[PDB]
RNA sequence: AAACUUUCAACAACGGAUCUCUUGGUUCUGGCAUCGAUGAAGAACGCAGCGAAAUGCGAUAAGUAAUGUGAAUUGCAGAAAAUCAUCGAAUCUUUGAACGCACAUUGCGCCCGCCGGUAUUCCGGCGGGCAUGCCUGUUCGAGCGUCAU
RNA sequence: GCGUGAGCCCGGGUCGAACGGCCUCUAGUGCAGAUCUUGGUGGUAGUAGCAAAUACUUCAAUGAGAACUUGAAGGACCGAAGUGGGGAAAGGUUCCAUGUGAACAGCGGUUGGACAUGGGUUAGUCGAUCCUAAGCCAUAGGGAAGUUCCGUUUCAAAGGGGC
RNA sequence: UGGGCGAGGCUCCUUCUGAGUUCCCUGGAACGGGACGCCACAGAGGGUGAGAGCCCCGUAUAGUUGGAAGCCAAGCCUGUGUAAAGCUCCUUCGACGAGUCGAGUAGUUUGGGAAUGCUGCUCAAAAUGGGAGGUAAAUUUCUUCUAAAGCUAAAUACCGGCCAGAGACCGAUAGCGCACAAGUAGAGUGAUCGAAAGAUGAAAAGCACUUUGAAAAGAGGGUUAAAUAGCACGUGAAAUUGUU
């Protein structure tokens, strides 16, 4: 609900919460994922290591039923 | 008009042709589709099966 | 021009024709909005375009 | 250029159309800017809603569209209300 | 711009989305138009059962092989050992399918008895009242607390 | 409770089929009651009025004040009573607009097609009542 | 001290905010499938006792027939229903896919028939016709393309 | 009068048909700015200004009112590549008569190309209509998915004279 | 195995629908307040001079008046096996779509990756053959269908068109550009662009008449519940202005 949000509070003051130097511009640093071996190397390093490259060998047209063993134990 | 209309349409009974303004103007579609015996037309071969195998009236006791 | 084409001749005798007021009986009528014509023209301040 | 070129103004690009009606036949290419005149199709683009729709189906008259609901409606029937004079 | 530990994100808006939303708003009107179709086709199937009979079949793949369900139609072979003639069988109510195989016993035997069932339940009217033929049920057999839904009375008793 | 899908309770869609009405149907809105005689010989309630009609008026100023129905103006949904009337500045009389609702009818105007439409009212009314006391 | 400027208040101006209203929008849902060479959509010009527009209509022109209802219409006048609903019969100007050829012209033709002027030939009036592509059929034809006498 | 405050309540006036408190629910929910949007209104200010094209004056009539209405007289200008008399384009009734409150004629206005009510355009000989020019559009054909492009006599069985 | 009726039912058009305007107060007007009653399968909505179930139209319910005959249909009446049709078995036979499939190459496209579909060009088939079986190739099996001819309700999209019902929507700078003679007035050669603008009062009862003025108007007077509601019309803020 509309009344709950911060925005409400936030009335009167200028800047919105966003800051005075930074200015909540549209898009600093780029859309998506922009930079992920660049500028945002550090992000995408600390969090999902191993983010980039391949793994593994290729299945195509992988039927998931063939693989259906679903497991219980004793 | 209407008196004259009347004699045309009396004299151009069982005539094959008789003028566009005396025909009946139901719709350029409605004119130009199949009439009603030739769009029930059927093949003798299905008029020979629907002979012997129509839809029945049946029903299922529980 | 005084030569003219029979078009264009009718065509400003019609807009000489809607040239005119509005009836005043018109404004005596029950639920009656007109006040005036608003689609007047005068030759001097709107050009008819032919 | 201007005020003084402004004075030279005294032909005429566009003469009235027959179809359309407008001010928009070109008069030396005798094609209509707004219709599209003497072409079959009458000229319409898709990127002009506003064109579109000030000339669209019901914009005018519908001397004989306006009647086809009812006679539909009644099932395109002819005759007359049995018991009528004439 | 990612900005903290964040699973990447990867939402398929990136195209004019808003051009083709589907909302659903028509749903209780729809269910409404849907009653009122079955109600119709009901009523104009008169005594008969609203729907057709319908096999046993196996699920393929080795998943969902251990279930059964209902199948399109009866096979040729199953009919010919009801005794059911092919002809017959789609104006009495049962679904043909002439592209299944019966390639098990099993199965085979399940649907003929299937078949089997529905003939000895089925009440046959005659085509014309004042003369019945010896296939049809002799009017006094013709009254019965009948069903009107195939897929509940012979449905798959265990899958 | 309107309770029938062609029942519509839009104000603003009855307010412009009531003042959007035509001629034939204004007539039918702009019923007025019968007296008590009146009700009591006929069997019938309400009637739609009808220029010539004798009435007496019930609500506002010009309560207790009878006379024949001299006009019934459907185009602004009021009707016209002989000398309930008003002056201008000029001291010229024009009639005062009373609606029919406001009035009840002493006197009806009767020809066989007025009462033809008073024996349709008795008949349905007497069907409906023994239809419900059955 | 007045005047002037400013401040405050009452009244009066200017302006159209606020409040209340809403025959209008907007959105959702349900039903239905019906344009046109038998001339559509659209355009033009006209039509009322007194109308410029809007609405309606087409020289039968604010409408005709027919059916239903049952006494109006209304601004004035007038008269003996209605600016009513419904709508199956008609009318439907010039146009427009637009169709004798054209058209920036109310331009220029041809055919059939009738009526007049001494008239198959000219002129005038009236009515009906004359576009293109294609299909089926009819009839008249072309070709040593080809067959028999 | 209450509240620190945003605000809340009351008295008086105006006014005329709906509205509020409490608990939940909901949002197109709070403005001094954005050379913000629309509308309205100021100081400037009775101010800048209304000074090209030689120029007006007397008497009389009209009228509530006359420098810019009219009559007469005088004085002047345009000075036949005219401020003259007629046309083409363009305008469309501005033409004529009668009447005139407001608005417009950047002063006035009795006057007006203004406003209002009525009139006015007469052709075998003047034009269009006929002819062809530059050129444009058909046709036969050939391109092009197609809207259509070329083509104008071109690889066409394309007509008019008599008894 | 062919034909014809067909009660009866569902449709369609049409007639018809309960109850206060009782007493008192306020008011210009009760539709407000108080008292006493009534109807309700109807207390949805609207109008009527202010908040009306009972003043009026409508509203609920299945019925009913008269009519056209659109559908379905229990069951009846009546032809008849030359012909045509199905089933049960069988040695044998068993026709089956070509510049098409397929292959190469090029372009485009696809999630389709040694190439998913499509198309252009070149090559160009076969008869248990052929296609497919998501890694290119040869060989051997297997599985599954049967291309290069064709028709076909429904469940699905869509508020563009014609009707209809609604909303925790907007309320005249909002809501469609348009609540109004709005795709109008107006602008542009043109393609196109494109506004502003709702509210007197219950009822015009829209101010007779006198007087001053050339007139516009003013002052009296009149209408109304109200004119500071007077067609510059509900209320009438601020900016800005005049007087005191
Ligand atoms: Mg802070
Ligand atoms: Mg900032
Ligand atoms: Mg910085
Ligand atoms: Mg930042
Ligand atoms: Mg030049
Ligand atoms: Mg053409
Ligand atoms: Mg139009
Ligand atoms: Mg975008
Ligand atoms: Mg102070
Ligand atoms: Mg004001
Ligand atoms: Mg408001
Ligand atoms: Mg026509
Ligand atoms: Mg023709
Ligand atoms: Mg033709
Ligand atoms: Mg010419
Ligand atoms: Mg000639
Ligand atoms: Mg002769
Ligand atoms: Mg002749
Ligand atoms: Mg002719
Ligand atoms: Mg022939
Ligand atoms: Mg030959
Ligand atoms: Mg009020
Ligand atoms: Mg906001
Ligand atoms: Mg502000
Ligand atoms: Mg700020
Ligand atoms: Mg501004
Ligand atoms: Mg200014
Ligand atoms: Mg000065
Ligand atoms: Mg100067
Ligand atoms: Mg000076
Ligand atoms: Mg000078
Ligand atoms: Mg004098
Ligand atoms: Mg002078
Ligand atoms: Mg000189
Ligand atoms: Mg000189
Ligand atoms: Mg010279
Ligand atoms: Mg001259
Ligand atoms: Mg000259
Ligand atoms: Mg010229
Ligand atoms: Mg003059
Ligand atoms: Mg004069
Ligand atoms: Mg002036
Ligand atoms: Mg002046
Ligand atoms: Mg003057
Ligand atoms: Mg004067
Ligand atoms: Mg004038
Ligand atoms: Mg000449
Ligand atoms: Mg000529
Ligand atoms: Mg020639
Ligand atoms: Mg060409
Ligand atoms: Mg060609
Ligand atoms: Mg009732
Ligand atoms: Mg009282
Ligand atoms: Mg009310
Ligand atoms: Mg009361
Ligand atoms: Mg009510
Ligand atoms: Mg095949
Ligand atoms: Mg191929
Ligand atoms: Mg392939
Ligand atoms: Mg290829
Ligand atoms: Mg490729
Ligand atoms: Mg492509
Ligand atoms: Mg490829
Ligand atoms: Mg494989
Ligand atoms: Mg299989
Ligand atoms: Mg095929
Ligand atoms: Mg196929
Ligand atoms: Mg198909
Ligand atoms: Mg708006
Ligand atoms: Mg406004
Ligand atoms: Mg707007
Ligand atoms: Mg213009
Ligand atoms: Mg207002
Ligand atoms: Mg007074
Ligand atoms: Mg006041
Ligand atoms: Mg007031
Ligand atoms: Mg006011
Ligand atoms: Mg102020």
């Amino acid at each position: 609900p509309t009344r709950f949000s911060k925005t409400r509070k936030h009335r009167g003051h200028v800047s919105a919460g966003k800051g005075r130097v930074g200015k909540h511009r549209k898009h600093p640093g780029g859309r998506g994922m922009a930079g992920g071996q660049h500028h945002h190397r550090t992000n995408l390093d600390k969090y999902h290591p191993g983010y980039f490259g391949k793994v593994g060998m290729r299945h195509f047209h992988l039927l998931r039923n063939h693989y259906w063993r679903p497991s219980i134990n004793i | 008009n209407a008196k004259q209309r009347a004699q045309l349409r009396l004299f151009y009974k069982n005539k094959k042709y008789l003028p566009l303004d005396l025909r009946p103007k139901l719709t350029r579609a409605l004119r130009r589709r199949l009439s009603k015996e030739d769009a029930s037309r059927v093949l003798e071969k299905t008029k020979k099966r629907l002979t012997h195998f129509p839809q029945r009236k049946y029903a299922v006791k529980a | 021009p005084s030569h003219k084409t029979f078009r264009i001749k009718q065509k400003l005798a019609k807009a000489q024709k809607q040239n005119r007021p509005i009836p005043q009986w018109i404004r005596l009528r029950t639920g009656n909005t007109i006040r005036y014509n608003a689609k007047r023209r005068h030759w001097r301040k709107t050009r008819l375009g032919l | 250029k201007g005020t003084s070129s402004f004075g030279k103004r005294h032909n005429k690009t566009h003469g009235l159309c027959r179809r359309c009606g407008r001010r928009s036949l070109h008069n030396q290419k005798k094609v209509c800017a707004s219709c599209g005149y003497p072409a079959a199709k009458t000229r319409k683009y898709n990127w002009s809603e506003k064109a579109k729709r000030r000339k669209v189906t019901g914009t005018g008259r519908m001397r004989y569209l306006s009647t086809v609901p009812r006679r539909f409606k009644n099932g395109f029937r002819t005759g007359v209300p049995k018991g009528a004079r004439g | 711009a990612i900005k903290h530990n964040q699973q990447i994100p990867n939402n398929h808006f990136r195209k004019h989305w808003q051009r083709r939303v589907r909302c659903h708003f028509d749903q209780p009107g729809k269910k409404v138009t849907r009653r009122l179709a079955r109600r119709a086709k009901a009523a104009a199937l008169a005594p008969r059962p609203v729907d057709k009979l319908r096999p046993i079949v196996r699920c393929p793949t080795v998943k969902y092989n251990r279930r059964t369900r209902l199948g399109r139609g009866f096979t040729l072979e199953e009919l010919k050992a009801a005794g059911i003639p092919r002809l017959l069988a789609p104006t009495i109510g049962i679904a043909v399918d002439h592209r299944r195989k019966n390639l098990s016993e099993e199965s085979l035997a399940a649907n003929v008895q299937r078949l089997k069932d529905y003939k000895a339940r089925l009440i046959l009217f005659p085509r014309k009242s004042n003369k019945p033929k010896k296939a049809d049920t002799p009017k006094d057999q013709q009254t019965a607390e009948t069903t009107t839904s195939l897929r509940t009375s012979f449905g798959v008793e265990q899958p | 409770m309107k309770v029938r899908p062609t029942v519509s309770s839009s104000r603003r869609k009855a307010r412009k089929a009531h003042f959007s009405a035509p001629s034939s149907v204004r007539r039918v809105i702009m019923s007025a009651p019968l007296s008590k005689e009146l009700r009591e010989k006929y069997n019938v309630r309400s009637i739609p009025i009808r220029k010539g009609d004798e009435v007496q008026i019930v609500r506002g100023a010009h309560k207790d004040k009878e006379g024949k129905v001299t006009s019934v103006y459907r185009l602004k949904y009021v009707i016209h009573v002989e000398r309930v009337t008003r002056e201008k500045a000029t001291g010229q009389t024009v009639p005062i607009g009373i609606h029919p609702s406001n009035v009840v009818i002493t006197k009806l105007h009767l020809d066989k097609d007025r009462e033809n439409i008073l024996a349709r009212i008795k008949a349905g009314r007497e069907q409906v009542a023994k239809a419900k006391g059955k």
